RNA sequence: UUCCAGGCCU
C-alpha cells in the first residue's frame, strides 16, 4: 500500500521511448530508488521515490 | 545378564523426553520406529467444532482449528474406537468425547480463554481421556483466544481418534532426535571443509559414549550400525514412555498384519 | 572350463590419488620380462598401497577349478579362487600394440582402469570381457 | 561534550526524527 | 516467494516422517533446490538465512539492513558459538531409512512470502459451453466458462 | 547534513553533534527537539537535484574525514577520504533505496535485477494490509492466518511499519534435493 | 479442491487386499508384493529383515509415486523355498525383535526417577 | 487475425505446471477435477459397448 | 494474532508458553534469547516460532461489537 | 507457441491434485518453469485426429529436432547434477541400496550385475548400475582433453553395448548435447526407446541422488583466505595500471592508435584491463575451489551456473556499463556528488571490486543498477520486436 | 456484452 501511495507515472512519445528515458540516470540518485520498477511495458518509465 | 537383542539403556528421563541409547539394532528398524512415533501413534483431539455464538475477532475456522492442535488426553484411548469403526449413526461415547466452550467478556479488561476452560460433556467412561493436558505454570494451558466487553463465544468440540497421517494434531510425538556413530566411522557423510573438517564441524555430545577414532587404523569396509541417540519428546496426551512402547508397539502390530494377510491369502482358493 | 590366464608379481614404482578420496590409480614393473609394466586404479579404502610392494597379478574368466545372475555370500563354503585380497571384475576394452610385440591390454571394472605390456599374454589372454582380476600381500 | 563528532549508528535517531515529522506520505499530503 | 526474487510453486508435500531430518530433531517447513542459486546469485537469500539462523537462537533480531558493518565471517562466528556448523550446514538424514546424507545441507530459516495466486483459483477446464454472440465462438475467460 | 568547516578547532564537520542527538533521542523517550529544529538550526538542507550539481557529499559521515593510523580482511573494500571540499553528508545510503526494496534482507548482495523482482512480488505477496479488515468491506483481500515478523530486517522497516504488519513467515528452509519435486 | 482424502493413506477403500503377489517372470523364483496402504514405516524395513535371510537370492522395494501410499517389494530366493515363506520369517523376526526391545525398554523404564 | 486465424475453443483446459520425476518423458499428469471435465465422443461399438455402459 | 498453538517445524506445544514469554521480559526483565531458554523451547524450529509472533489479537481487540 | 515441439502430445495419466504434473526433461522444449507458470491443453475429438497427434505429435518423435539436426530434450538438473555424482571412479554402492536401485529401473532383466568388486566387500560403482538403463548396441566415444583410452581424470567417455566404460557422466554426454548419448540412442535404437530411457535415467539417478544428498550455501562462495587478499591486489594492481595510463594521457603522449579519438583510445585501455583482471581474479577463486565445494559441482555437471558466476560472488563484479560506455557524466564532468570533477578513474566509472559475497557500496550499488536497469530495458523490446519478427 | 485502466507470466 505504501508502495504505491509513492509511485510516479512518466508519460512516453507514444511508443516506447527507448532510450533516454527508461535508463536509471545519475540525477536519480537519492530521489528515485535504483531497483525498484516494473518489468517491461512501462519499464523505466514508472518510478518509486 | 539378560534379552535376545536390541537393548535399550536409558541415558536419561523427564516427564517430557527419554534421552536413551538404543542399541544393536538395524538402522532401518530405529528409523521404522521412529517414524511410528510420530505419525501412526493413536491419540486423541477435537476434530469438529459448532460454532453457537462467536464474536471473537478469530474468525471461526480460525479457532476450530487451533481447537483441534490442543493436546487432549487419550492415556487410555485404546479403549475408545474410531468414530468411523463404531456403528453410531455418527458419533457416541463409545467413539469420542465431547466437550463445551463458553467464553464472556466480564472483565471489562481482555477476557482470557484457555484450553483448561473445555468442558467434558460426554460420558467419560470412567477413562483417562479428553483432559486438555496441561502443562502450564498457573494451570491454564494453551491459552485460546482473547475477547473485549460483550465478546462472546459459545462451541461445542467432538474429539475422536485419529492418527498423524490424518493429521497432525493427533501427533503425540512431537519432536524426535537421531543420530549414530558420532565420528563416521562408517563415513555416512563427507564432511564439507574449507580447511579442517574436525575444526569447522562440531563434534558432539555423543562422541564420549563411543570410542574416538585412532588415526592408526585403516578404514573399517565392515562397519554397521549399532546404538542409536534417539531422544522421544512429548506433548502430553501420551507419557514420553508410550509414545516409545507404543511406538515399538503400533509398528509391531502391522508387521503382523502383514502375516495376518498371508495367512487369510492361503485359505482362499476354490 | 576354468583355468587361471596369467600370473607374475610387480613393484609399486608410485600411487596416486589423483582429486580422489578413495581410489589411486597406481603402476608398477614386472619381476620377470622387464617389458611387462603395469597401470591399474584401486580402492585404496579396501586394500591400501604405499610405493614398492609385491602385489600378485592373477587373472582368469572362473570360479574356482570347478553371464547369469550374481548370488551373494552363501560361497562361504563353496569353493573360493579368492585366494588372494583384491578381487575386482570387469571388461577389456583395446587390445593395442606398442610396436616391437610389446602389445598392451586395457581392462576397465565397471569405471576403474587397467593397462598391461610385454608379450607372453599371448595365448593366456583372451580379447573376453570376463576377467576377474587378484592381488595379494 | 554535547558538541562531539557523529558516529554512523547515530543517523538512525535523525531519520527517526524526520518521519517522525514528516511522514511516509509526506509529499502526498503537504 | 523470498525476498530475493526467488519465485516457486509447490511441487509435493510431505510430512515429517518423509522430510529429512538433523538430529537435533528440527526438520524443514520447505526444501528449495539448490539450483536456483548460482545462476541467480541471490547470495544475500544465503545470508539472510545464517543470520536468522543466529538471531533465532539468540534472539537479537537479525541485522540485515542495506550497507552495513557485517560479514559472513562475522556471523559464521557467532553461529559458531552456539554449537552449529559455521557456515550453516548440518548433516541430516533421509527421511525413509534414517541413513545419513553423504553431504550436508544450507539448513536455516529465511524469510518466505505466500503470494496470493493459488492453482485452485485458476484450474480452468471447459469442454464446450457458454458461447459468444457475435461471433459463436466460446467466451472470455475462465469466470465465465470460457475456452 | 551540512558539512561546513565551521569547527575552529580541527577541519570540517557535521554542522550537527553528539549532543544535537541526544538532545533528539530526549523527545524520542516521552514521544521538544523536533525535525523542523534540525533544519532551521542550520544543521541540515533540503538539497534540490539542480543545487545537487554544485556540492560534495561524504557517504559514510564519519570514515570519510580524519586521517590514519591495515583494514578488516572481512569487511568490503571502499574508496577513501579523498578531498576536503566536502559541503553535505549522507544520512545514511540506505535511503536511494524506496519502500519495497527497503525490506529487502542485503540488496547489497544480489545481482542487481534480482532486487527489481522483490519490488514487485512484494506487491503480490499476502499480509495484514491493515488492523481494521474486520470492518472494511473491500471486494477481496486476504490475511495471513498466523504472520510472523521477519528475524533478519533493515533499520528502514522500523518507519515502514513492519515488524508490526509483516508480509510472511520465517520458515526452517532446507536448500537441497530429495524427490526431485 | 483436487485434494484427496487424509485417510486413503491408510484405509484400503473397496476391496483392496494389503498384499497382493504377481511371480515376477523375469527371472526364476521371485515375486512382487504390492503392499496397499502402506509406506517407507513398513516397507524399508521388511526389506533391511528380509536382506538376512541367507536364502533370499534378491531383496528390494519401491514406492511407485509419493501420491500413492503403496510399494512393491520383489523377492527371490533359494529355488525350494518359497519366498513367501521368507516374507514370513524375515516377518516374524522383526516382531520377535521388537517384543525383546519393548520388554527391555520397559525393563530400563521401570528402573528410573526424576522431578519434571 | 484474432478469430479466423486464431479462436477460442472448446474441450481445452489450463492450470499451473509442476514437474514430476516420476513420469515418462510423453505423460503429462491431469488432475482428476478436469479429467471429469474434459470429455472425449466415442462411438458405441460392440468392442466397448460393455466399457462403455459401465462408464456411462 | 493470537500465539500459533505449537510449533509448525516439530510441533512441541507453544500457545501456553505466551504469557510466561512476555512476563520474563516485562517483569522478571530478561533478554529474549534467555526468555524462550527459559520457557523450555531448545531449537530453533520452535524458538522463532515466539520469538517471532506478533500478537496483534490486542490491536484488533480494541474495537467494538 | 514459437517452437514445432511446443505443442506435443503426450499420454493422459489422470492424477490428483490440480496440476499438470508433466515429465521434467520435456521441460526445456516447451521454454518451461515452476515459478507461477501455466499450460493450456486441449483434447482431440475425433479417432483419425488423435490418430494424428500420436502418429505426429508424440514427445518421444519432437525428441530430435531438425531446427539445429540434434536433440532439444535431455537430462537436466537434479538428473543431470546427480548422473555426475553417480558416476566418478570415486563413487561406489554396495548391495542393499544396488539391489533397490535395479529394481527401479522398470526393464531390468532381473539379473544383478557382478560387482567389480568382490574383493573384499562386494561393491558396485556408478558407471556401472547407471548402465542398466543404457541399452544394447549403443556405442559411444569422446576424447575431451586429456582423454587417452585410459583416460586419467576421466576425461572423455566411452560406452560399448550399453555400459558405460570410462569417463564421468554429463551434460557432455546425457546432455542435449549432439553425439549425444541421447541423440544415439533415438536414432540406433527408437523414438520410443530414447523416450523410456529419460525414465530409467532420470529413476535410478533421481533416486540415488535422494540418498546422497546435495545443496548450496555461503560457504560455497567463499573463496579460500589467501586466494582472495592474492585477489584484491589482482585488483589494485590494474587500478594503478590505470593510474598510470592515466596520468600518461594528462600529459598528452599517447598514440591515438587509427581512428580513435585520445579519448577513444584511452578508455578502451582502461576497460580493457579492469575485465582484464576482474576475470583472472575470478578464475583464481576458481580452480581455488575444492571439487567438493557444491557451486562448483554443479557447474561441472553443466546443470546450473558458469565461470563468470562463480566469479561476481566470491571473487569480484565488474565495471558495470551502460552502452558500453563506463557509467557516465551526467553529472557534470562527474558520476554523482559522491565525486570530485573530472574524474575518470574506476572508482567512479563503475567498477565494483567488491564480491557478492562482501556486497557493494553505496556507489558501487548504484551504478550496478544503472548497468542492471539496461538489461530490463531491451529484455521489454528485444522480446517485442522479436516476438514481431518471428511472426 | 461494450468501452477505458491496471496488473501478472524469475
Ligand atoms: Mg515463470
Ligand atoms: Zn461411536
Ligand atoms: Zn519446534
Amino acid at each position: 500500500t505504501l508502495s504505491h501511495l509513492r509511485r510516479t507515472n512518466t508519460p512516453i512519445g507514444r511508443d516506447g521511448k527507448l532510450a533516454k528515458p527508461r535508463q536509471l540516470h545519475n540525477t536519480h540518485w537519492g530521489l528515485v530508488c535504483p531497483a525498484e520498477t516494473p518489468e517491461g511495458q512501462a519499464c523505466g518509465l514508472v518510478k518509486n521515490l | 545378564m539378560s534379552e535376545e537383542g536390541p537393548q535399550v539403556k536409558i541415558r536419561e528421563a523427564s516427564k517430557d523426553n527419554v534421552d536413551f541409547i538404543l542399541s544393536n539394532v538395524d538402522l532401518a528398524m530405529a528409523n521404522s520406529l521412529r517414524r511410528v512415533m510420530i505419525a501412526e501413534i493413536p491419540t486423541l483431539a477435537i476434530d469438529s467444532v459448532e460454532v453457537e455464538t462467536n464474536t471473537t475477532v478469530l474468525a471461526d475456522e480460525f479457532i476450530a482449528h487451533r481447537l483441534g492442535l490442543i493436546p487432549l488426553q487419550s492415556m487410555d484411548i485404546e479403549q475408545l474406537e474410531y468414530s468411523r469403526d463404531c456403528f453410531c449413526e455418527d458419533h457416541c461415547d463409545k467413539c469420542s468425547v465431547v466437550l463445551t466452550l463458553q467464553a464472556f467478556g466480564e472483565s471489562e479488561s481482555t477476557t482470557n480463554v484457555y484450553s483448561k476452560d473445555l468442558v467434558i460433556v460426554s460420558n467419560l467412561m470412567g477413562r483417562n481421556i479428553g483432559h486438555p493436558i496441561i502443562q502450564d505454570k498457573e494451570g491454564n494451558g494453551v491459552l485460546i483466544c482473547k475477547l473485549r466487553k460483550g465478546q462472546e463465544l459459545k462451541l461445542t468440540c467432538v474429539a475422536k481418534k485419529g492418527i498423524a497421517k490424518e493429521h497432525a494434531k493427533w501427533g503425540p510425538a512431537a519432536a524426535i532426535e537421531f543420530e549414530y556413530d558420532p565420528w563416521n566411522k562408517l563415513k555416512h557423510t563427507d564432511y564439507w571443509y574449507e580447511q579442517d573438517s574436525a575444526k569447522e564441524w562440531p563434534q558432539s555430545k555423543n562422541c564420549e559414549y563411543e570410542d574416538p577414532p585412532n588415526e592408526g587404523d585403516p578404514f573399517d569396509y565392515k562397519a554397521q550400525a549399532d546404538t542409536f541417540y534417539m531422544n522421544v519428546e512429548s506433548v502430553g496426551s501420551i507419557p514420553v514412555d508410550q509414545v516409545v512402547v507404543r511406538g515399538i508397539d503400533t509398528l509391531q502390530k502391522k508387521v503382523a498384519s502383514i502375516l495376518l494377510a498371508l495367512t487369510q491369502m492361503d485359505q482362499d482358493k476354490v | 572350463m576354468s583355468n587361471t590366464l596369467f600370473d607374475d608379481i610387480f613393484q609399486v614404482s608410485e600411487v596416486d590419488p589423483g582429486r580422489y578420496n578413495k581410489v589411486c590409480r597406481i603402476e608398477a614393473a614386472s619381476t620377470t620380462q622387464d617389458q611387462c609394466k603395469l597401470t591399474l586404479d584401486i580402492n585404496v579404502e579396501l586394500f591400501p598401497v604405499a610405493a614398492q610392494d609385491s602385489l600378485t597379478v592373477t587373472i582368469a574368466s572362473s570360479l574356482n577349478l570347478e553371464t547369469r545372475s550374481w548370488r551373494p555370500p552363501q560361497a562361504g563354503d563353496r569353493s573360493l579362487a579368492d585366494d588372494y585380497d583384491y578381487v575386482m571384475y570387469g571388461t577389456a576394452y583395446k587390445f593395442e600394440e606398442v610396436s616391437k610385440d610389446l602389445i598392451a591390454v586395457y581392462y576397465s571394472f565397471g569405471g576403474l582402469l587397467m593397462r598391461l605390456e610385454g608379450n607372453y599374454r599371448n595365448l593366456n589372454n583372451l580379447k573376453q570381457e570376463n576377467a576377474y582380476l587378484l592381488i595379494r600381500r | 561534550d554535547e558538541s562531539a563528532p557523529i558516529t554512523a549508528e547515530d543517523s538512525w535517531a535523525v531519520i527517526s526524527a524526520f518521519f517522525r515529522e514528516k511522514g511516509l506520505v509526506s509529499q502526498q499530503l503537504d | 516467494a523470498s525476498r530475493h526474487g526467488q519465485k516457486g510453486t509447490i511441487g509435493i508435500t510431505y510430512r515429517r516422517e518423509d522430510m529429512p531430518f538433523t538430529a537435533e530433531g528440527i526438520v524443514p517447513d520447505l526444501i528449495i533446490n539448490p539450483h536456483a542459486i548460482p545462476s541467480r546469485m541471490t547470495v544475500a537469500h544465503l545470508i539472510e538465512c545464517l543470520l536468522s539462523k543466529v538471531a533465532a537462537l539468540s534472539g537479537n533480531e537479525g541485522d540485515a539492513s542495506p550497507f552495513t558493518d557485517i560479514t559472513v565471517e562475522g556471523i559464521s562466528k557467532l553461529l559458531r558459538e552456539h554449537g552449529y556448523q559455521s557456515r550453516g550446514f548440518e548433516v541430516m538424514y533421509n527421511g525413509h531409512t534414517g541413513k545419513k546424507l553423504m553431504a550436508q545441507i544450507f539448513f536455516g530459516p529465511t524469510y518466505y512470502q505466500r503470494l496470493r495466486h493459488m492453482v485452485d483459483d485458476k484450474i480452468h477446464a471447459r469442454a464446450r459451453g457458454p458461447m459468444q454472440v457475435l461471433t459463436r465462438q466460446p467466451v472470455e475467460g475462465r469466470s465465465r466458462d470460457g475456452g | 547534513f551540512i558539512v561546513e568547516d565551521d569547527e575552529s578547532l580541527g577541519h570540517k564537520e557535521l554542522k550537527v553533534r553528539k549532543g544535537h542527538i541526544a538532545k533528539l533521542m530526549a523527545t524520542e523517550y516521552q514521544d521538544e527537539y523536533t525535525w523542523s529544529s534540525l533544519l532551521n538550526e542550520g544543521l541540515v538542507e533540503y538539497i534540490d537535484a539542480e543545487e545537487e550539481e554544485s556540492i560534495l557529499i561524504a557517504m559514510q559521515p564519519e570514515d570519510l574525514e580524519p586521517a590514519e593510523a591495515d583494514v578488516d580482511p572481512a569487511k568490503r573494500i571502499r574508496v577513501s577520504h579523498h578531498a576536503t571540499t566536502f559541503t553535505h553528508c549522507e544520512i545514511h545510503p540506505s535511503m536511494i533505496l524506496g519502500v519495497a526494496a527497503s525490506i529487502i534482507p542485503f540488496p547489497d548482495h544480489n545481482q542487481s535485477p534480482r532486487n527489481t523482482y522483490q519490488s514487485a512480488m512484494g506487491k503480490q505477496a499476502m499480509g495484514v494490509f491493515l488492523t481494521n479488515y474486520n470492518v472494511r468491506m473491500d471486494t477481496m483481500a486476504n490475511i495471513l492466518y498466523y504472520p510472523q515478523k521477519p528475524l533478519g530486517t533493515t533499520r528502514a522497516m522500523e518507519y515502514l511499519k513492519f515488524r508490526e504488519l509483516p508480509a510472511g513467515q520465517n520458515a526452517i528452509v532446507a536448500i537441497a534435493c530429495y524427490s526431485g519435486y | 479442491m483436487n485434494a484427496p482424502d487424509r485417510f486413503e493413506l491408510f484405509l484400503l477403500g473397496e476391496g483392496e487386499s494389503k498384499l497382493k503377489i504377481d511371480p515376477d517372470t523375469k527371472a526364476p523364483n521371485a515375486v512382487v508384493i504390492t503392499f496397499e496402504k502402506e509406506d517407507h514405516t513398513l516397507g524399508n524395513l521388511i526389506r533391511a529383515e528380509l536382506l538376512n535371510d541367507r536364502k533370499v537370492l534378491f531383496a528390494a522395494y519401491k514406492v511407485e509415486h509419493p501420491f500413492f501410499a503403496r510399494f512393491k517389494l520383489r523377492i527371490q530366493t533359494t529355488e525350494g523355498y518359497d519366498p513367501k515363506d521368507a516374507l514370513k520369517n524375515a516377518c516374524n523376526s522383526i516382531i520377535n525383535k521388537l517384543g525383546a526391545l519393548k520388554t527391555n525398554f520397559e525393563t530400563e523404564w521401570n528402573l528410573q526417577t526424576l522431578a519434571a | 487475425r484474432g478469430n479466423l486465424m486464431g479462436k477460442r475453443v472448446d474441450f481445452s483446459a489450463r492450470t499451473v505446471i509442476s514437474g514430476d520425476p516420476n513420469l515418462e518423458l510423453d505423460q503429462v499428469g491431469v488432475p482428476k477435477s478436469i479429467a471429469k471435465t474434459l470429455t472425449y465422443p466415442e462411438v458405441v461399438t460392440p468392442y466397448n459397448i460393455d466399457r462403455l455402459t459401465q462408464l456411462v | 494474532m493470537i500465539v500459533p498453538v505449537r510449533c509448525f517445524s516439530c510441533g512441541k506445544v507453544v500457545g501456553d508458553k505466551w504469557e510466561s514469554y512476555l512476563n520474563l521480559l516485562q517483569e522478571d526483565e530478561l533478554d529474549e534469547g534467555t526468555a524462550l531458554s527459559r520457557l523450555g523451547l531448545k531449537r530453533y524450529c520452535c524458538r522463532r516460532m515466539i520469538l517471532t509472533h506478533v500478537d496483534l489479537i490486542e490491536k484488533f481487540l480494541r474495537y467494538n461489537p | 507457441s514459437l517452437h514445432k515441439m511446443s505443442m506435443m502430445a503426450h499420454r493422459v495419466k489422470v492424477i490428483p491434485y490440480s496440476t499438470f504434473r508433466l515429465n521434467l526433461s520435456v521441460t526445456s522444449p516447451y521454454n518451461a518453469d515452476f515459478d507461477g507458470d501455466e499450460m493450456n491443453l486441449h483434447v482431440p475429438q475425433s479417432e483419425e485426429t488423435r490418430a494424428e497427434l500420436s502418429q505426429l505429435c508424440a514427445v518421444p518423435l519432437q525428441i530430435v529436432s531438425p531446427q539445429s539436426n540434434k536433440p532439444c530434450m535431455g537430462i537436466v538438473q537434479d538428473t543431470l547434477c546427480g548422473i555426475r555424482k553417480l558416476t566418478l571412479r570415486d563413487t561406489f554402492i554396495e548391495l542393499d541400496q544396488v539391489l533397490n536401485m535395479l529394481y527401479w529401473v522398470p526393464d531390468w532383466d532381473g539379473v544383478i550385475p557382478t560387482p567389480a568388486i568382490i574383493k573384499p566387500k562386494p561393491l558396485w560403482s556408478g558407471k556401472q548400475i547407471l548402465s542398466v538403463a543404457i541399452p544394447n548396441g549403443i556405442h559411444l566415444q569422446r576424447f575431451d582433453e586429456g582423454t587417452t583410452l585410459l583416460s586419467p581424470k576421466d576425461n572423455g567417455m566411452l560406452i560399448i553395448d550399453g555400459q558405460i566404460i570410462f569417463g564421468v557422466v554429463e551434460k557432455k554426454t546425457v546432455g542435449s548435447s549432439n553425439g549425444g548419448l541421447i541423440h544415439v540412442v533415438t536414432r540406433e535404437k527408437g523414438p520410443q526407446v530414447c523416450a523410456k530411457l529419460f525414465g530409467n535415467i532420470q529413476k535410478v539417478v533421481n533416486f540415488w541422488l535422494l540418498h546422497n544428498g546435495f545443496s548450496t550455501g555461503i560457504g560455497d562462495t567463499i573463496a579460500d583466505g589467501p586466494t582472495m587478499r592474492e585477489i584484491t591486489e589482482t585488483i589494485a594492481e590494474a587500478k594503478k595500471k590505470v593510474l598510470d595510463v592515466t596520468k600518461e594521457a594528462q600529459a598528452n603522449l599517447l598514440t591515438a592508435k587509427h581512428g580513435m579519438t585520445l579519448r577513444e583510445s584511452f578508455e578502451d585501455n582502461v576497460v580493457r584491463f579492469l575485465n582484464e583482471a576482474r576475470d583472472k581474479a575470478g578464475r583464481l577463486a576458481e580452480v581455488n575451489l575444492k571439487d567438493l565445494n557444491n557451486v562448483k559441482q554443479m557447474v561441472m555437471a553443466g546443470s546450473k551456473g558458469s565461470f563468470i558466476n562463480i566469479a561476481q560472488m566470491s571473487a569480484c563484479v565488474g565495471q558495470q556499463s551502460v552502452e558500453g560506455k563506463r557509467i557516465a557524466f551526467g553529472f557534470v564532468d562527474r558520476t554523482l556528488p559522491h565525486f570530485s570533477k573530472d574524474d575518470y578513474s574506476p572508482e567512479s566509472k563503475g567498477f565494483v571490486e567488491n564480491s557478492y559475497l562482501r556486497g557493494l557500496t553505496p556507489q558501487e550499488f548504484f551504478f550496478h543498477a544503472m548497468g542492471g536497469r539496461e538489461g530490463l530495458i531491451d529484455t521489454a523490446v528485444k522480446t517485442a520486436e522479436t516476438g514481431y519478427i518471428q511472426r
